């Protein structure tokens, strides 16, 4: 992977 | 929500720096936030050190991991930082901060503590002498009078100065300290006031030198 | 591992001018990029989070934009209270900051108010005498302060200190301290500081006679 993964937001 | 650092002004070379941030207004055991340490050498850029989570999960600056210990104390709502084998490169202001504001992992830092300057040196701590800079005929211009306080011969930095317990802030200039030939620091804090007020208003500088745990409240009277 | 290249390192502009700062990330970090403002002696303060979102209470003259590797920070109309150092900060991978940008203000020429302070009786009792010359609220920063002791030019026994730019009028203040032992202080009569500055038609001298 080169285009980053999405970080999780707090629900 | 308030954060406050607390640690030794001086740390001898090769020894262990140790600081503590106390948090009020929010529980550090709350799973919603992380708690980090950031430092800043004088005149240089901010550098993040490490982040700790209530579970025990930690993030570390890779350039500092082998010397860094970050821990949490659920009981006192405090978290600590330890930096081993310090050199002159570790002389810096160290901040505590809250992170993980929106993301489930560290994102940005808000709010910060006031910051604690830690000086790495073998010299000893010395509290400052405080002398008045009295207003006189040689310290006026046009209804304005200048007075102040000379804060001389202390180590290490820093010294904070307020006037009338913080009630007087307008026209106050507290100068950066200069390193004297003796290896001790010295600075002055001044304030311009109306000459009408010299006979009526009391002027006191409040000098705080937390490294030596000393204070001086000096009343500055006309000449 | 992820380096932020902040540019420029420093800049000066006048009140109301447009100021732009850029940070370039060595790898794509989406919008995981924040901006801070830090005043001298104060802790940094969050201005913009996630590249373009203005924090509550921040004036709308501050703005940010960018995604991936190129990010921009703009002050649309620079104010004296904006004189500070600004930092970018990514959280794509761990935490790294940009090198910082200290923002200064250019303004009109302002002449200093000069005051001189003889040593205290308290300090004289301790064996040292410090004479203080004060230059109050001037611009530009460059100034020549010359100590004269009985009209003899002094060198190597004084030290100077200059405050940061004032958050209200963008001027500087300067303190110059002449330090003698009590014995040497009592061997001279006239103590004077002579100030040369762009705002003064001719050099200004403030003086006193010891014990008078």
């Amino acid at each position: 992977l080169r285009k980053p993964k999405h970080k999780k937001l707090k629900q | 929500l308030q954060l406050q650092e607390s640690g030794p002004g001086l740390v001898k070379p090769s020894e262990t720096l140790s600081l503590t941030c106390s948090v009020s207004g929010e529980s550090i055991s709350n799973s919603a936030y992380y708690w980090a340490w950031i430092r800043q050498p004088p005149g240089k850029a901010l550098e993040w050190i490490a982040t700790v989570y209530y579970t025990g999960r930690t993030y570390h600056n890779p350039s500092l991991k082998s010397r860094v210990a970050i821990s949490m104390d659920t009981s006192k709502n405090q978290f600590s930082l330890k930096l081993r084998s310090v050199t002159a490169a570790d002389t810096a202001v160290y901040y505590c901060a809250r992170t993980g504001i929106v993301v489930t992992t560290p994102d940005w830092f808000d709010p910060w503590g006031p910051g604690a300057l830690v000086t790495v040196s073998a010299a000893s701590t010395k509290g400052p002498s405080v002398f008045p800079l009295a207003p006189s005929s040689k310290s006026t211009s046009g209804g304005t009078a200048a007075l102040g306080c000379l804060v001389k011969d202390y180590f290490p930095e820093p010294v904070t100065v307020s006037w009338n317990s913080g009630a007087l802030t307008s026209g106050v200039h507290t100068f950066p300290a200069v390193l004297q030939s003796s290896g001790l620091y010295s600075l002055s804090s001044v304030v311009t006031v109306p000459s009408s007020s010299l006979g009526t208003q009391t002027y006191i500088c409040n000098v705080n030198h937390k490294p030596s745990n000393t204070k001086v409240d000096k009343k500055v009277e006309p000449k | 591992d992820i380096q932020m290249t902040q540019s420029p390192s420093s800049l000066s502009a006048s009140v109301g001018d447009r100021v732009t700062i850029t940070c370039q990330a060595s790898q794509d970090i989406r919008n995981y990029l924040n901006w801070y403002q830090q005043r001298p002696g104060k802790a940094p303060k969050l201005l913009i989070f996630d590249a373009s979102n203005l924090e509550t209470g921040v004036p709308s003259r501050f703005s940010g934009s960018g995604s991936g590797t190129h990010f921009t920070f703009t002050i649309s109309s620079l104010q004296p209270e904006d004189i500070a150092t600004y930092y970018c900060q990514q959280y794509g991978e761990l935490i790294t900051f940009g090198g910082g940008t200290n923002v200064q203000m250019k303004r009109t020429v302002a002449a200093p108010s000069v005051f001189i302070f003889p040593p205290s009786d308290e300090q004289l009792k301790s064996g040292t005498a410090s004479v203080v010359c004060l230059l109050n609220n001037f611009y530009p920063r460059e100034a020549k302060v010359q100590w004269k002791v009985d009209n003899a030019l002094q060198s190597g026994n004084s030290q100077e200190s200059v405050t940061e730019q004032d958050s209200k009028d963008s001027t500087y203040s300067l303190s110059s301290t002449l330090t003698l032992s009590k014995a040497d202080y009592e061997k001279h009569k006239v103590y004077a500081c002579e100030v040369t500055h762009q705002g003064l038609s001719s050099p200004v001298t403030k003086s006193f006679n010891r014990g008078e």
